[PDB]
């Protein structure tokens, strides 16, 4: 159930299918390890924000972003 | 809408309503309150909430389907939507309602003709639309990107000013 | 009991009921949901709850009509207090459906038997006194100053730990 790379025109040789594959494969930049980044709230802007004593975005601004994970 | 407010899901809605159901059984059966606690959980919602009115919208229905005035964000209709105080017939009737000889010829005639200049002039998206209850009138095939960049937009909704307190009362 | 929590003023309950009413047209009139709702009311309030039974105090009604078990703070019982999931009557029908009909006398007496010994024993205030359900059996004369050193007590309840959300959802 994968999406696998599709040539539309023409076929290429094996040598011309190697470099192609090659090259795009080449071109795969990225971090060689992605995964959830640790969570670190300190000093995060919600926390620097006035809010009103019964102001609604107390609960759904400040203690949201809190508590989401 | 309550459970969809509590669990954050945008609301959408899709009108196409008379109003309130009439009738002596719908009247004892509570419609005022049920009612009542429909438009409270309208209002009350804090989620981003859009509309798109097909066809009839009158009263109450256009009311408690997220109207504008009920805090609707984003409004939208189709050509076909009809936003009125009361439909055609129902405004007709109620001018029937004087002179009441409906056996009359003359009666039956200008019933036609109003309920023609009814739906014509009144019943119709336009006069909401040049007042800004709703905001635009659109080609029906729109609607699924049209809902895609008006959700995108409201992503990060924030419901205020609200006084925090215990809770909202509702009609019980 | 809503509009009672949310301006703060103190429930207190006085508990005489056999429960919930039987019967079709009650079914249909959606007494499982206003029961429901009821219990949900009488749970979510934060305010001071005191209970004073007085008789008949069984099934639902025991529950709902702040039980301890239900967040009640303070309950006390006059001595006429039954407390019970039925009423003696009604376990004496769920006995005798296991005999055949009444012909032989021999039912009727054990039906007067079994009433008799469960007004004595299950149907009666000791029961949830000896297991700590109800707080105190009070002579009837000491409610009155009683409540006043209880709603004393109770004047600075803080209700928790409770987590906060947009709102606790109801049955509708
Ligand atoms: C955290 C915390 C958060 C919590 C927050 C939550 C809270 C938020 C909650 C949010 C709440 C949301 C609220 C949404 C509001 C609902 C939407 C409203 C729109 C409608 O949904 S819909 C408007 C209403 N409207 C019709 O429908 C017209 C159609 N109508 C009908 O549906 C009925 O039928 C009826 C009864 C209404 C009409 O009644 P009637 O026809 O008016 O009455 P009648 O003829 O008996 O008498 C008067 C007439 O006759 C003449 N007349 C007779 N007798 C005399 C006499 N003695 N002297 C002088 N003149 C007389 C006179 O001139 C007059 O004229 P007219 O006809 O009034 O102009
Ligand atoms: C941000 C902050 C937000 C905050 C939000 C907060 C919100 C939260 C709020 C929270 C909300 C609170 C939620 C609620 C609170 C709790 C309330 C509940 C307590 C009650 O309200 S409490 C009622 C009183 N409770 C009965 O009447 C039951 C019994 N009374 C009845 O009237 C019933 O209608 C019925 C149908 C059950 C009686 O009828 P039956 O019992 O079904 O049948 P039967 O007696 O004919 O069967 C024969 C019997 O003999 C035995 N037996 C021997 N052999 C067999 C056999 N082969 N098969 C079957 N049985 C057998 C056995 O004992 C059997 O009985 P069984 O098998 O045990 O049923």
């Amino acid at each position: 159930h994968e999406a696998h790379i599709k040539v539309l025109r023409g076929e290429p040789t094996p040598e011309e299918m190697a470099a192609l594959m090659a090259v795009l494969a080449s071109a795969g930049g990225g971090p060689a390890e992605p995964v959830k980044k640790e969570r670190n709230m300190w000093g995060h802007p919600v926390d620097k924000l006035r809010y009103s004593v019964f102001s609604w975005q107390r609960v759904t601004l400040l203690e949201r972003t809190h508590m989401r994970r | 809408i309550r459970f969809c407010d509590s669990y954050n899901l945008p609301l959408v809605f899709v009108v196409d309503t008379p109003g309130a159901m009439p009738g002596v059984a719908e009247e004892k059966g509570g419609i005022i309150k049920r009612g009542g606690r429909f438009f409270n959980a309208i209002v009350e919602a804090d989620v981003p909430k859009v509309t798109v009115i097909i066809r009839k919208a009158y009263g109450g229905g256009y009311a408690v389907m997220g109207s504008k005035q009920l805090s609707a964000d984003l409004n939208f209709a189709w050509p076909t939507a009809r936003i009125a105080v009361i439909g055609a017939e129902g405004a007709a009737q109620l001018l029937v309602k004087r002179f009441p000889d409906p056996n009359a010829p003359e009666v039956q005639k200008i019933r036609d003709d109003f309920i023609e200049g009814y739906n014509l002039n009144m019943a119709t998206p336009w006069i909401a639309a040049e007042r800004g209850y709703i905001d635009a009138v659109i080609q029906p095939h729109e609607t699924r990107l049209l809902l895609r960049k008006s959700l995108r937009l409201l992503r990060d909704k924030q419901n205020g000013p609200k006084v925090q307190r215990k809770h909202g009362l509702l009609p019980l």
